């Protein structure tokens, strides 16, 4: 069998602007297999109310899910996307930068 | 609609 | 039921084609077959049946969605086809499966010479006759006589028909004219 | 211009029950329909409004349906591992995509039925829906199995006939939301990487179908020699996103042009910083 | 090997009960147990579509099933009644789930159930030697074989030429024949035929036997009546090479 890591990205669903209701994204794609954590933090606490897409995958047979919930930044919070999967030897944690 | 075609591989 | 077929018999002379059909009332229908079963036996299947016609030898089995049909065609066909063949469908996946109740086929020889013949040890065996002749029951409750049987000397490769009675027994069968009753 | 899909996956969990199916439909990119063994009604659930206006009949059937397709998968796995000499305790996963694509006439143009083992091509039905690609040796033995029993056949009739039936009733039924396009709300950034050099992010966002194009290109050369690409990523709204950057020499921004092109575009669009 | 089905016979008092068995090692997933009877085609008693589960198909009424394993499958009779005479087969596909699921039938089932057990006979067996007529005008002798008496009709006939089994020369009755077509617990006959050269049956030293196998009552089955036990047996009758 093959294996192959996953692509992180975070990311808004809409414009990041301060005290307004958002959702914040965690799309993660290229996996296999089809077992994944993926947590988002506030401030480093897992956040609890997440939902996830229904697993489908792409031409070259990899996987992909979207991890998502209703949120409100403060350009005080600081956001972030927890991942672990076979391929990797520690969890990956990407921070949520709202420019890039 | 789904097929009803599935057979052992 | 959700196929029917015609019971027959349909006698059939051996070497000549023989065409079956069954019809199904549900178009959606995805699978289908047909099965042979020999007396006392259990059905077997011969094939599945698909919209392009899958002829396998002496077998051809078509399917018609369009219409509802499927058919079976068997040339040349063998005294070893005598048997009763069944339209099977599956309607699709984790559906029930329906069994049609089967067409009869008998094969039929041509006697070359007929000889048509009563004879009688410890029976009166009526033996030789050609293919035409058909053996009736006894009006007589206490008069016992079973249908025509054909046995093949695979060796001499030679066919005859027999039927057997027992307690001058077939005067309510209509027998040959010409037939032999020595004494 | 259109299609059809649908994603079959199954994991077998040695020792902790039965295996993991889930099962998704879509419509070029938007997912109407969903089954996950492991949640709780068991059923085909929708998961776009049209699509909740058909009958008991209807999600009888795709229930019907499904579940045959676990079944199939649930075997799979038994005869898949014993073809490989493999062992009953390691999870193997297995992959059913098949669909049908449409042009802006709504007519046939290209059946596929694709099966994979842990990630790898297995077997797959021809382009001419009559035969298979059996990349492996035990692929071989699926493939005489599958030929003995006429699937590419069936495949072909369901491929060419209610596949695409139903994809337009689809189209009908879901016209306010499937034949939209919209087109990217582009737009651009610049992040001092170096003292002597900027990145330019080229943005498109809240934009459908999914299929995108942004190149780069210094003074009209077309330019990948310097070009970072994300994948098209969801956006929820039921839109896309996507960017591109490319790092320049501080003070060279103006040579340098995003060119985005999108179905939902009449020209393709240029951006300069 | 595939599907087998035991047992082949079987005959039960109204009111007795009785488990037929199944297996098949082809490892399939869906298994069924049909009955058959004139007129009408198979009816699906129970099935199994998978290990775990099984369920009431057409006529389930009378009957229980266990699916005992991957493997074998078993169908109860609670108690015995005389509408549930008729020939009951297993048999096992791949899984009902995927398109074309052929099924495999086990040999089938033959089963009786009768008002009483002393209603059970043997085959009185007799062969008759070929008519002196016959070789005179064809050159060829056929021995006719006549199993009477019998109930019920699970026999199986066979000739035996110097004690190998014959098939060529041979017409036995498709099926056997209620000599009292009126009666409802009527004792049944076959009639057979062997058909030789004229030389081979006046040769002396050729061996002909007419065996029939009866199926009857059981090393368990309570034979209490004064005529001997009803079991299953051998009848056979035999003849030599006369010249007359």
């Amino acid at each position: 069998m093959i294996q192959r890591t996953p692509k992180i990205q975070v990311y808004s669903r809409h414009p990041a602007e301060n005290g307004k209701s958002n959702f914040l994204n965690c799309y993660v794609s290229g996996f296999h297999p089809s077992d994944i954590e993926v947590d988002l933090l506030k401030n480093g606490e897992r956040i609890e109310k997440v939902e996830h897409s229904d697993l489908s995958f792409s031409k070259d047979w990899s996987f992909y899910l979207l991890y998502y919930t209703e949120f409100t930044p403060t350009e005080k919070d600081e956001y972030a996307c927890r991942v672990n999967h076979v391929t990797l030897s520690q969890p990956k944690i990407v921070k949520w930068d709202r420019d890039m | 609609h789904m097929t009803e075609v599935v057979r052992h591989c | 039921k959700e196929v029917e077929q015609d019971p027959g018999p349909f006698n059939v002379p051996e070497g000549a084609t023989v065409a079956f059909n069954c019809t199904y009332s549900n178009s959606a229908s995805q699978s289908f077959f047909w099965y042979r079963q020999d007396c006392r036996k259990e059905p077997k299947l011969l094939m599945s049946v698909y919209s392009s016609g899958n002829e396998d030898g002496r077998f051809t089995a078509q399917l018609n969605r369009a219409s509802q049909y499927i058919s079976l065609l068997i040339r040349d066909s063998k005294l070893s086809d005598s048997a009763t063949y069944l339209c099977v469908v599956q309607p699709g996946g984790y559906q029930k499966v329906t069994f049609g109740t089967g067409t009869k086929l008998q094969v039929i020889p041509n006697i070359q010479n007929p000889d048509p013949a009563v004879y009688q040890r410890d029976v009166c065996l009526f033996t030789d006759f050609d293919s035409q002749t058909n053996v009736s029951q006894s009006k007589d409750s206490d008069v016992y006589i079973t249908d025509k049987c054909v046995l093949d000397m695979r060796s001499m490769d030679f066919k005859s028909n027999s039927a057997v009675a027992w307690s001058n027994a077939f005067n309510n069968s209509i027998i040959p004219e010409d037939t032999f009753f020595p004494s | 211009s259109h299609s059809m899909r649908y994603f079959f996956t199954s994991v077998s969990r040695p020792g902790r029950g039965e295996p993991r199916f889930i099962a998704v439909g879509y419509v070029d990119d938007t997912q109407f329909v969903r089954f996950d063994s492991d949640a709780a009604s068991q059923r085909m659930e929708p998961r776009a409004p049209w699509i909740e206006q058909e009958g008991p009949e209807y999600w009888d059937g795709e229930t019907r349906k499904v579940k045959a397709h676990s079944q199939t998968h649930r075997v799979d796995l038994g005869t898949l591992r014993g073809y490989y000499n493999q062992s009953e305790a390691g999870s193997h996963t297995v992959q059913r995509m098949y669909g049908c694509d449409v042009g802006s006439d709504w007519r046939f143009l290209r059946g596929y039925h694709q099966y994979a083992y842990d990630g790898k091509d297995y077997i797959a039905l021809k382009e001419d829906l009559r035969s298979w690609t059996a990349a492996d040796m035990a692929a071989q033995t699926t493939k005489h199995k599958w030929e003995a029993a006429h699937v590419a056949e069936q495949l072909r009739a369901y491929l060419e006939g209610t596949c695409v039936e139903w994809l337009r009733r689809y189209l009908e039924n879901g016209k306010e939301t499937l034949q939209r396009t919209d087109a990217p709300k582009t737009h651009m950034t610049h992040h001092a990487v170096s003292d002597h050099e900027a990145t330019l992010r080229c943005w498109a966002l809240s934009f459908y179908p999914a299929e995108i194009t942004l190149t780069w290109q210094r003074d009209g050369e077309d330019q990948t020699q310097d070009t970072e690409l994300v994948e098209t990523r969801p956006a929820g709204d039921g839109t896309f996103q996507k960017w591109a950057a490319v790092v320049v020499p501080s003070g060279q921004e103006q040579r340098y042009t995003c060119h985005v092109q999108h179905e939902g575009l009449p020209k393709p669009l240029t951006l300069r910083w | 090997a595939g599907v087998t089905q035991t047992p082949k016979f079987q005959v039960l008092k109204t009111g007795q009960s009785m488990t037929l068995q199944c297996a098949q090692d082809m490892n399939h997933n869906s298994m069924y147990w049909y009955r058959q009877d004139p007129g009408m085609g198979l009816r699906l008693i129970y099935y199994s579509a998978s290990e775990g589960t099984t369920d009431k198909g057409e006529v389930p009424n009378g009957y229980n099933v266990s699916r005992l394993n991957k493997r074998e499958f078993s169908l109860r009779l609670e108690s015995a009644a005389p509408s549930q005479t008729s020939v009951y087969f297993c048999a096992s596909s791949e899984g009902l789930w995927q398109v074309g699921d052929e099924q495999y039938f086990g040999p089938g089932t033959r089963l009786t159930v009768t008002e009483d057990l002393k209603n059970v006979f043997p085959p009185e067996v007799a062969v008759f030697e070929p008519s002196e007529a016959e070789i005179s005008h064809t050159q060829k002798a056929t021995l006719v074989c006549l199993a009477t008496g019998f109930y019920p009709d699970h026999v199986e006939l066979s000739w035996w030429v110097n004690g190998k089994e014959v098939h060529s020369g041979v017409c036995t009755d498709p099926q056997p024949l209620k000599e009292q077509p009126a009666l409802n617990d009527s004792r049944y006959a076959l009639s057979s035929r062997l058909r030789v050269s004229a030389t081979f049956w006046q040769n002396p030293r050729n061996h002909f036997r007419c065996q029939v196998q009866f199926y009857g009552l059981s090393e368990n089955d309570e034979w209490t009546q004064d005529r001997a036990k009803p079991v299953t047996q051998i009848v056979s009758a035999e003849a030599w090479g006369r010249a007359d």
